């Protein structure tokens, strides 16, 4: 993928005490088109792992299929043994290397979540094999924008609850939809704990518009 | 009689000779025993010298900082497999960023030998492995054959004389699994000392051992590392 | 001779190669399989040489989808082999057409990889004989049996091993196409046990696989309490 | 069952593989001996004519300056072998910028041997060079075995010559020493009067390389016999 | 970078700076740029100093095999030619190579410069880098293939100090060499702020 | 190009205009870009015709060879799968917008479509082409779920009419398709056929 | 277009003594204006004599220490023993090169001991021409940090002084003082300071904390 055709905007994360929550948009723009509103861009990987992508939706699909197929051939076996977050990283890592190496790149940008033995994880890697970990990732505008809300809240407050991680992520995606014009007041919720992945529906922020009352005040 | 030349060629009743003669190659090496508690897993072998004025061949290989080895067979054949794991354990490593399981490397093991029984133009493997290792679910001991079956295993003693061996284990493994590290060796190397004549005991220059745990990653007591664990084994007449 | 490969005719017609191929299925374990009106269950005679070896090795039930399962009689290296072929097929259907392989289907590309190896003089013919199995709420309960000659034929109950005879006389006094597999389970087990001799060969374990509506099209072990359950119906019914 | 490499006897025997063994006995003998001063190698040339320049009959070579080989059997064989350890030992160099030891090149000279190339080769030789370990001598055999020896005999008379090292032999000798022990063995299985045209002699100390004997010094100790 | 070698009645001189550049940043001033490629043959770096290094420790691996293979000590202008061949395989990809390659052999004293772009000249005078310009014009004034050895130490070592004095990207010490019958051997490493007192006064 | 496809209970209905260009002369007027892949899958055919064509040749081959072997009715997922994995292998070599609609026993009337890139995603109402920036409030604003056959042939045919009056490169005949268990009827409109819309005087 | 480099950050530093060697680092990651993460240490341990730092694009910093490991563990295979610091140097310049025409672009740094426990600090470029040092400074803050090592550890421009060797004890406080100033001139040096001491005894670590800014 030379150019990105068809494309979803930020991507969240953020850890808590016993879990990982990711949130992205259920929207897919051809250039400033709103073309296609109800695409889930977050992914049910094994019950200690899930994804969510930003990016040309197609490879997106194409690492939908490939990790699919790698998670059904572990299953197959039967030994008690299983990928865990890490492993998922590690491997998105290689593969988006190797593919930025021959010039014919995954114009994506994800978020790994996960929860295995106890610790949470949450995982960053790029088109061209940057990775990291941190307990707070935003892909796109959601660095300029959401990641300030929640980094201030984490230097005063490292260890969150599962609430408050809700309430920030909520509240990092009302800023989102208004200043992001690629943005749709329509989004999922991903959330790993030991039960495993829970994805919920179709989710709206309510928006407040006071201040278009404002020409002569 | 005379389906016997070839690996690709059936018998009248459904049996390929090749293949049984294959196997009978892993009883003209020393013998080899392992065994396994619930947190540990132990190979030890008995080390055989060509000339008395040389040293003793080496029976037990390193293959990753989790597995290792014991080889009763050809010598040829035994360093192609190590060198093929070591690199299946590398790949993992490299894109998993994990160590690979043991039942995920002898399954590949096993695929690897499958093609020299059914294509002509290759020989079978004629090495037998004990593969002792420590994993996300415990230590495990697995046996692999020329035939290129696989077995998973509570103890196994494979070379020339072996059976004595067995017959030692057989009759214990109701007490390897809470048995420390000390009593598990001394138990391996008892059955080991089994496949002796009554002339020969063990010595530190034809004893090696290897161990793998929870808080150990596999090392290899050759010559004078030996000597803790020879230290308690009663002086058996006959 | 005439029965040295598997390019070779004999003046009436026999590859006799393939022939001997089958008698290795012949002296093998016996494995047993019945399609019931909402399913299908394997059973495997699995017998234990060596008091050594963990209750766990030498599986010859086999997962090769989430909806397919797998059990072997003959050369056990060779089915470990053709289950891996059967993995990959079902792998690149899906990555191709999107969707979860039939048994119909799976059957004839897995019967041509095995019928391939009749036709060579540098490869032998397979020496294990197996069946599949599969749930689907539009294609419903299946089992096809796959020979070495690279034959398929679809079943109502079916056995591959020693005692191919006993087993199968065993099974037409089923009424299979009435049961639900919880039931069917019982018989299973009660056949394995009814055909194995103590005498002829050691102690042995049971092996048992189910698919169906209670598993959700999934491929599963059966649980420890109802293996029980049907080996202890098995003990209560050689009564006889 | 014996002739083919990929043919088991019903004892599970490579009989191809042990007639490759039965080839170096076809050759002349050599010897090499470890001590704590160096390693010292000793072979008979077995020149067939005055006419030919005995020079050009290489038994012992200089992989490095720091490793010297012995060699029994199939000239071709050796030759592909030696090339072998002399490349090895200098891509070592440029990768790691430091000496490779005497049991890596035998290993990986040995690996060669375990590719059936369709014939196994009917040679064996003798490692004998200075490490980080002090001097070692390695014995490396057709079927890719090989092992640290303190000392060895190869070829023709290997049964007699070693049964005279096993005597003749203790961990506490000195260069000198063992080098008139060599030689001593050497003439007891000749029946040709050994002279300094039909050995040769070569050794490898801590702190010198790699130095074949030359007929000065040879006669220097074959007087004293 | 500036260095020069020059082959007179008893042997071959060779000098060269110390310093190491990335643009204006000068990243390293105790650079070795003579290249001991053999204990009987000598090399230099100008251009690409990954590419000087790589392909003469690349020729050292195929004159030790020669000897072994042969017996004998490679010849210089066989030495040269190598280089040349392995690096033409290279052409138009983009490697930077400036090196003389300085030896003895049954010939006399040997001086051969070698180019990336294919060059391969035999010579008694050369230099290469940005400051060679300043340094032929000392070192062409100088010469005498008569001269004596202290006097072609001096000439070298005053060649490249009035080379580093007006270039920018040369500078550090001068490591000076001198290739013999019996070897090479390393004669100097003079800082040029030493120099500068006793040159001018 | 404007094509379009909706699905009803029954099944699907499908359109497109007729007008190929080279530029801006019309080299093809009635041009038909309704394509049968199979018995009861269609494929509506936007962007390069060359690469398109080769395409729908492509897939029919290969659902054809699957249909057969398999001896029974084609999935319409199958075919949109296949059409995605040849426009995403190839998307740097090729210019094609495609819609697949059709019928199945298992799961009914279905429309996919799969643009440039070559990813798939199932729509009730899918629009394609150059057109279709001109009619996305239209049909937004128009469509509601419960239509039968009828009404989704009068919306289709009211879109695609108000597509060809605005753009250029789009024209000529609307060419209709409606496919389900019974069989695919076909239709052509043209002249006054085609809706007429207010055009302001003032 | 796609270009498939980018500039992470990353500032390292090495020291070598007579009995010790020092490799440091910041922590700080960054993309363009924006910070990734402020744990993100560019020092990793090969073997208990030496240590690597790596800077630049951050995907081949990954991608070269997974090599390098992968190449110890054939080494140890295959040899018997562990690696020198001067073999993984010269090995590392062949891996660099295999390269020559897509470099990684990676500024190292090793660090570790040599065969009789004196320091070693070897620096590379990018296409893998090293060189041994005693002390030497990479990455984006490179131009500012070497003049006072200069100053400091080779006793340059600085006349009738005391040219005492450089004890463990100063080392780490002129370490310390090189990143407080890199962090108030330079954007890209960050929020912690990482120091990795070797010596005979083994391999430490030590966390220091820089402004956020």
């Amino acid at each position: 993928t030379q150019n990105p055709m068809v494309t979803g905007t930020s991507v969240l994360g953020v850890k808590f005490e016993g879990g990982v929550v990711i949130a992205a948009d259920m929207l897919g723009s051809y250039g400033s088109l709103a073309r296609f509103r109800n695409i889930s861009r977050i992914m049910r990987v094994n019950n200690s792992t899930m994804l969510g992508a930003s990016g040309d939706y197609a490879d997106f699909q194409y690492l939908k299929q490939v990790l699919g197929q790698m998670v059904i051939d572990e299953e197959l076996l039967g030994d008690g043994h299983s990928y865990s977050p890490r492993a998922i990283h590690s491997w998105l890592t290689r593969a988006m290397y190797s593919r930025r190496s021959k010039m014919n790149p995954l114009w994506n940008t994800m978020v790994i979540g996960g929860y295995a033995d106890g610790e949470s994880f949450l995982g960053y890697v790029d088109m061209l094999g940057v990775a990291y970990e941190a307990p707070s990732l935003a892909t796109g505008y959601g660095a300029y924008l959401a990641q300030p809300l929640l980094r201030e809240v984490l230097e005063k407050q490292p260890v969150l609850s599962q609430t408050e991680a809700r309430d920030l992520v909520e509240r990092c995606m009302r800023v989102l939809y208004y200043r992001d014009a690629r943005s749709y007041n329509r989004f999922q919720i991903a959330t790993v704990t030991e039960k495993g992945v829970e994805i919920e529906g179709p989710l709206s922020t309510e928006t407040n518009w006071d201040i278009a009352h404002m020409i002569s005040g | 009689n005379q389906y016997d030349n070839d690996v690709t060629v059936w018998s009248p009743q459904g049996r390929i000779h090749q293949i049984e003669y294959a196997m009978e190659a892993v009883k003209q090496g020393s013998a080899t025993v392992g065994l396994k508690s619930k947190t540990h897993a132990v190979l030890v072998a008995l080390k055989r010298a060509q000339s008395e004025l040389a040293a003793h061949q080496k029976k037990i290989l390193h293959v990753d900082n989790h597995i290792g080895i014991s080889i009763a067979g050809l010598t040829a054949d035994a360093r192609l497999l190590c060198n093929f794991m070591r690199q299946e354990c590398l790949d993992s490593r490299f894109v998993f960023d994990r160590p690979l399981p043991v039942s995920r490397l002898v399954s590949l093991i096993g695929s690897k030998t499958q093609i020299p029984t059914q294509r002509y133009g290759r020989r079978p493997y004629g090495v037998g492995l004990l593969i002792a290792g420590y994993d996300d679910m415990g230590p495990h001991i697995f046996q692999t054959c020329p035939s290129a079956n696989y077995f998973d295993c509570r103890a196994m003693s494979i070379g020339a004389r072996s059976q004595s061996a067995r017959t030692y284990l057989e009759r214990h493994m109701s007490e390897f699994m809470e048995c420390n590290l000390n009593e598990l060796v001394k138990h391996g190397l008892r059955a080991l000392r089994e496949t002796l004549p009554a002339e020969q005991d063990l010595t530190t220059k034809n004893v090696s051992i290897g161990i793998v745990g929870k808080d150990l990653e596999f090392t290899i007591y050759d010559d004078d590392d030996v000597s803790p664990f020879l230290e308690g084994l009663e002086e058996r007449p006959q | 001779g005439y029965d040295l490969s598997a390019s070779t005719f004999s003046p009436d017609g026999r590859v006799f190669q393939v022939e001997y191929a089958m008698k290795a299925v012949e002296n093998s374990s016996t494995a047993i399989g019945i399609r019931c009106k909402d399913g299908v269950v394997f059973g495997v005679e699995k017998l234990v040489l060596s008091k050594l070896y963990e209750e766990g090795s030498n599986k010859r039930l086999f997962n090769v989808d989430r909806h397919v399962g797998m059990a072997v009689a003959g050369l056990l290296a060779d089915a470990r082999s053709l289950a891996d072929i059967a993995r990959e097929e079902a792998s690149n259907f899906r990555s191709n057409f999107g969707y979860n392989i039939p048994l119909k289907h799976l059957a004839d590309r897995v019967a041509m990889y095995v019928h391939a190896y009749t036709l060579y003089s540098a490869v032998r013919p397979f020496g294990c004989s197996f069946m599949l199995g599969s749930y689907s709420v539009n294609d419903g309960a299946q089992l096809y049996m796959i020979d070495p000659s690279g034959v398929s034929y679809g079943y109502w109950g079916c056995a591959i091993g020693k005692a191919r005879q006993a087993a199968k006389t065993e099974i037409e006094k089923l009424q299979m196409k009435e049961m639900t597999c919880r039931d069917i389970v019982k018989e299973v087990a009660k056949i394995i046990y009814i055909v194995h001799d103590e005498v002829k060969d050691k102690a042995f374990e049971l092996e048992l696989s189910w698919v169906g509506e209670l598993t959700n099209g999934r491929h599963e072990i059966v649980p420890k309490d109802i293996r029980e359950e049907a080996e202890k119906y098995a003990k209560e019914s050689l009564k006889e | 069952y014996d002739r083919g490499v990929n043919t088991f006897s019903p004892e599970g025997r490579l009989f191809q593989v042990e007639y490759a063994i039965e080839a170096i006995k076809l050759g002349s003998t050599a010897i090499g001996i470890q001590t704590s001063e160096g390693v010292c190698l000793a072979v008979e040339k077995r020149i067939t004519s005055p006419l030919m320049e005995p020079s050009s009959i290489e038994k012992i070579v200089e992989i490095d300056a720091h490793i010297g080989c012995a060699m029994s059997g199939l000239i071709a064989d050796a030759k592909t072998l030696i090339d072998k350890a002399r490349v090895e030992t200098q891509n070592h160099w440029f990768t790691y910028n430091e000496t490779m030891t005497v049991e890596s090149v035998t290993q990986a000279v040995s690996n060669l041997a375990l590719q059936f190339m369709s014939r196994p080769f009917g040679v064996a030789l003798l490692f004998g060079g200075v490490d980080e370990k002090g001097p070692q001598l390695f014995h490396m055999d057709p079927s890719g075995t090989f092992v640290q020896c303190d000392a060895r005999a190869i070829g023709s008379a290997s049964e007699g010559a070693q049964s005279s090292l096993q005597e003749v032999y203790h961990k506490s000798m000195t260069l000198k020493e063992a080098i008139k022990s060599s030689l001593i063995i050497l003439k007891q299985v000749m029946e040709e009067k050994l002279n300094a045209t039909n050995i040769e002699l070569a050794t490898v100390q801590p702190g010198q390389n790699f130095h074949m004997f030359t007929k000065e010094e040879l006669e220097e100790v074959i007087k004293d016999i | 970078t500036t260095t020069l070698a020059f082959k007179f009645r008893h042997g071959v001189i060779v000098a060269a700076d110390s310093r190491a550049t990335a643009g204006a940043y000068i990243a390293s001033q105790t650079v070795k740029k003579v290249i001991e490629i053999n204990p009987y043959l000598l090399g230099t770096m100008a251009g690409g100093a990954a590419d000087c290094s790589f392909w003469e420790r690349l020729l050292a691996r195929q004159c030790r095999i020669y000897e072994l293979r042969n017996k004998e000590r490679i010849s210089v202008a066989a030495a040269s030619k190598l280089l040349a061949n392995m690096v033409y395989q290279y052409k138009g990809m983009g490697l930077s190579m400036g090196t003389m390659i300085c030896g003895w052999d049954k010939r006399g004293p040997g001086l051969y410069y070698v180019d990336s772009e294919g060059n391969r000249i035999s010579g008694a005078t050369f230099s290469v880098g940005s400051g060679s310009v300043y340094a032929y014009g000392v070192m062409d004034r100088g010469y005498s293939y008569d001269l004596e050895v202290e006097q072609a130490y001096d000439l070298a070592r005053r060649a490249i100090y009035q080379a580093t004095y007006r270039d920018a990207y040369s500078g550090g010490a001068v490591n000076l060499y001198h290739v013999r019958e019996d070897g090479w051997i390393r004669v100097s490493s003079d800082n040029v702020a030493d120099l500068h007192e006793k040159y001018s006064g | 190009t404007t094509i379009m496809a909706v699905q009803f209970d029954g099944g699907v209905v499908l359109g497109a205009d007729s007008r190929t260009t080279t530029g801006s002369y019309i080299a093809n007027r009635v041009t038909d870009k309704l394509t049968p892949i199979h018995d009861r899958i269609f494929c509506c055919r936007s962007g390069s015709a060359a690469d398109t064509q080769a395409v729908a040749d492509a897939v029919t081959y290969q659902l054809g060879f699957h249909s057969i072997e398999l001896n029974e009715p084609p999935l319409v997922h199958t075919a949109a799968s296949l059409f995605k994995e040849m426009c995403y292998r190839y998307r740097e070599d090729l210019m094609a917008g495609i819609i697949i609609a059709g019928w199945d026993p298992q799961e009914g009337g279905q429309v996919y479509s799969v643009p440039m890139g070559g990813m798939m995603v199932r729509q009730s109402f899918a629009i394609g082409g150059s057109g279709s920036s001109y009619i996305y409030g239209y049909v937004d604003a128009t469509y509601r779920e419960g239509m039968t056959k009828e009404e989704c042939l009068q919306f289709t045919a009211n879109a695609l009419a108000l597509a060809m009056e605005r753009d250029g490169s789009s024209g000529g005949v609307i060419r209709l398709a409606a496919i389900a268990e019974s069989g695919v009827e076909r239709q052509v409109l043209l002249g006054d056929q085609i809706p007429k819309f207010a055009v302001a005087t003032l | 277009r796609f270009s498939p480099y980018v500039f992470n950050g990353g500032t390292i530093l090495a020291i070598a003594g007579e009995d010790f060697a020092i490799v440091a680092s910041d922590t700080r990651l960054s993309e363009g204006f924006s910070i990734h993460t402020r744990d993100s240490p560019k020092c990793y341990k090969l073997t208990d004599k030496t240590v690597i730092g790596c800077s630049g694009f951050h995907g081949d910093c990954l991608t070269l220490t997974k090599i390098i490991e992968a190449r110890l563990k054939m080494y140890k295979h295959s040899n018997n023993k562990a690696m020198t610091t001067g073999a993984i140097a010269a090995m590392l310049s062949t891996i660099l090169y295999s390269r020559r025409f897509f470099p990684y672009y990676v500024y190292n740094i090793i660090g570790g001991l040599d065969e009789e426990g004196k320091g070693a600090v070897y620096s590379f470029d990018p296409v893998g021409s090293y060189q041994r040092d005693s002390f030497k400074a990479g990455g984006s803050a490179s131009a500012m940090l070497q003049p006072l090592l200069d100053n400091q550890v080779g006793f340059k421009n600085m006349q009738n002084v005391e040219h005492v060797p450089l004890s463990l004890d100063r080392a780490m406080r002129l370490v310390k003082d090189v990143f407080i100033s890199a962090a108030e001139r330079d954007v890209y040096t960050g929020d912690a300071l990482r120091i990795c001491i070797v010596t005979k005894e083994g391999i430490r670590e030590e966390t220091v904390s820089l402004r956020k800014d």
